[PDB]
């Protein structure tokens, strides 16, 4: 369902805009994981 | 049969001792040389990620794959991708395989070959299944997962060559001698005190007969004889790593006098 | 009482709270259990 | 980090004998040398890669996220 970002150690799918400084639901870690992308990406196998 | 000639000693789903006798050392070794280097082989060469949460890289895990040795026994009824005339892969010329694990219970997930799965159509060629050998039908030991990482993988294998990667290789080495009773006297034995004392006589010393204490060395005597071991790695039968060695060979050759032919 | 600035502290000394901690307690804090700790951050 | 899939010099497949490996060390006792002659590895280049080996994904695989 979609998800901007991720929290240090929660888990948690957070995912706020401006003003929202940099906090999780329940764990404050103003840390914050980007969250990976969906274009999926190919590797060659050597 | 009047020529080169075969002498098995061992045999097995896996080696191949045998003695090749009347022959060009050259020949010896080119052959020696093309099971090596250039028998096809079907292996994993394009991995897409979906998931990765396990404790690895992608590239980490993708070259992996590619060393997984996978079931190359009609390898000859696939094309090369690049021959192909479809636009990058398809039946023709690839088998598609996915990897699907997630981390379920709280000991540590093991993720294994045989968790591969086929998914294009192998329209009845034996090929693509990962080869495995060892006594618990797991095959090689890919990643390990903790509980709640996951992995979700789409493979592409493709005929190759080891020229192009040692991952295409068929063969896991290939003992090799002669004159094992060093006759022609071909190498120079380095010594301390005595040259026959301080080094090991070989298994092969069985299969001839010990120069005689007053011959003089034998000026016209040449190689032949050649005393060689193959060890299939599994992507194909141990007889055919050797057959289709001497198969390549002789295509090559040929591609040559067809040469001079369109010349 | 009163407060009187702020002293940096060296990792895995009686002060730091890695000190006291068993191996598992390292791992959930995302602190290699090899790590010596002589210096300060 | 984990069983290489290969020996580096020969090609031989290894990444298929690192639990049994352990377990003739394990459950049944014997030594490093005859362990490993009997998963046939035969040739020091085949045998250094699995007596070399450190499993540090063991430790990885520790950490929570
Ligand atoms: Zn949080
Ligand atoms: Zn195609
Ligand atoms: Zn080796």
């Amino acid at each position: 369902a979609t998800l901007k970002y991720i929290c240090a150690e929660c888990s948690s799918k957070l995912s706020l805009s401006r003003t929202d400084a940099v906090r999780c639901k329940d764990c404050g870690h103003r840390i914050l994981l980007k969250a990976r992308t969906k274009r999926l990406v190919q590797f060659e196998a050597r | 049969e009047e020529g080169p000639q075969v002498k098995i000693r061992e045999a097995s789903k896996d080696n191949v001792d045998f003695i090749l006798s009347n022959v060009d050392l050259a020949m010896a070794n080119s052959l020696r040389r093309v099971m090596i280097a250039e028998i096809p082989t079907l292996a994993i060469d394009s991995v897409e990620v979906e998931t990765n949460t396990t404790v690895l890289a992608d590239e980490f895990i993708a070259h992996r794959l590619g060393l997984i040795p996978l079931q190359s026994m009609d390898i000859e009824q696939l094309e090369y991708s690049r021959d192909c005339f479809c636009e990058d892969h398809c039946d023709k010329c690839s088998v598609v395989l996915t990897l699907q694990a997630f981390g379920e219970s709280e000991s540590t997930t093991n993720v294994y070959s045989k968790d591969l799965v086929i998914v294009s159509n192998l329209m009845g060629r034996n090929i693509g299944h990962p080869i495995i050998q060892d006594k618990e039908g797991n095959g090689v030991l890919i990643c390990k997962l903790r509980k709640g990482q996951e992995l979700k993988l789409t493979c592409v294998a493709k005929k190759g060559i080891a020229k192009e990667h040692a991952k295409w290789g068929p063969a896991a080495a290939i003992e090799f001698e002669y004159d094992p009773w060093n006759k022609l006297k071909h190498t120079d034995y380095w010594y301390e005190q005595d040259s026959a004392k301080e080094w090991p006589q070989s298994k092969n010393c069985e299969y001839e007969d010990p120069p005689n204490e007053g011959d003089p060395f034998d000026y016209k005597a040449q190689a032949d004889t050649f005393y060689m071991n193959v060890e299939s790695v599994g992507s194909i039968p141990v007889d055919q790593v050797v057959v289709r060695g001497i198969d390549t060979l002789q295509k090559k050759v040929a591609s040559i006098l067809l040469a001079l032919t369109q010349m | 009482k009163v407060f009187i600035g702020r002293l940096p502290i060296m990792l895995r000394s009686k002060n730091c709270y890695l000190s006291e901690a068993t191996e598992s307690d390292l791992y959930k804090l995302k602190e290699c259990p090899f790590d010596m700790g002589g210096y300060f951050i | 980090m984990i069983v290489p899939v290969r020996c580096f010099s020969c090609g031989k497949v290894v990444g298929d004998k690192w639990e049994s490996y352990l377990n003739l060390l394990q459950e049944d006792e014997l030594d490093e040398g005859t362990a490993l002659s009997r998963l046939g590895l035969k040739r020091y280049c085949c045998r250094r890669m699995i007596l070399t080996h450190v499993d540090l994904i063991e430790k990885f695989l520790r950490y929570n996220p």
